[PDB]
């Protein structure tokens, strides 16, 4: 079978065809600085595994924490 | 905010609906099964160029591919 | 073309690994993380860990050791 | 267990800094060139893992090369 990566390519297309716009603005308003970027990251943690701890979640969080740190670099200093 | 905030709220909510739709994707499920830990790194490698020979590129894909790796080594981990 | 590349990684890799590895499946061992309390542990070892600064060997550092502790609790969480 | 925590956390700064204080890491990331990158970091990956060897430090390692050659395009 070689379907597998076109499969997930489209499950990842989806997933970035309704989520990501609506995380770069999220992102945007939260306007986080290399000061405070982690304790933003701490508290969205917090209430993520609020509701429990699945694998889902926890790859969600790890993917998240790369994706703060790459906003925090380009759009950093309170831009 | 500084330590509270909104966003964070809409944040952290929007990272459970990505997370619980993961676990909660069969196909991707199946998949995980439908592969051998004959040779796992392989698998992912072939999987990984796959994905990305329309040239595309986006972070849903990271998020999927990181999924799919991830629960591959859970699986090597306890499976075999 | 590449190939010096992947091998001096390789090599950077296992050295990192030889001398700090044994360290960590220790530490993690005796820290015992529950698959309940986990994310305590990786906040307060986060903050620890920025209060020095933050550079981006730090962050990917700490990345990396989120998916670890969160691999060492599924195989060891009963508690 | 703030005992071992802040061991842990020593650890972590020791490998974060040693990675940016790595003249061989940062002289082969230079080396590189934004002119097709996710290529170069498959076939990287797969040369570095060609030996069959499979750990925590090489994972490391290739993240942060990944990551400081998205930093780089990115800036
Ligand atoms: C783009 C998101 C970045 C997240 C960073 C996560 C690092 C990516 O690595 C995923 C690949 O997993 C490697 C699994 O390595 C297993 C090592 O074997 C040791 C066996 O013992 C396991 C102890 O935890």
């Amino acid at each position: 079978m070689g379907q597998v990566g076109r499969q997930l390519a489209i499950i990842g297309d989806d997933i970035n065809r309704r989520y990501d716009s609506e995380f770069q603005t999220m992102l945007q308003h939260l306007q986080p600085t290399a000061e405070n970027a982690y304790e933003y990251f701490t508290k969205i943690a917090t209430s993520l595994f609020e509701s429990g701890i699945n694998w889902g979640r926890v790859v969600a969080l790890l993917g998240f924490g790369y994706r703060l740190a790459l906003h925090v670099y380009q759009h950093g200093g309170s831009g | 905010g500084g330590s509270g905030d909104a966003s964070t709220k809409k944040l952290s909510e929007s990272l459970k609906r990505i997370g619980d739709e993961l676990d909660s994707n069969m196909e991707l499920q199946r998949m995980i099964a439908a592969v051998d830990t004959d040779s796992p790194r392989e698998v992912f490698f072939r999987v990984a160029a796959d994905m990305f020979s329309d040239g595309n590129f986006n972070w849903g894909r990271v998020v999927a591919l990181f999924y799919f790796a991830s629960k591959l080594v859970l699986k090597a981990l306890s499976t075999k």
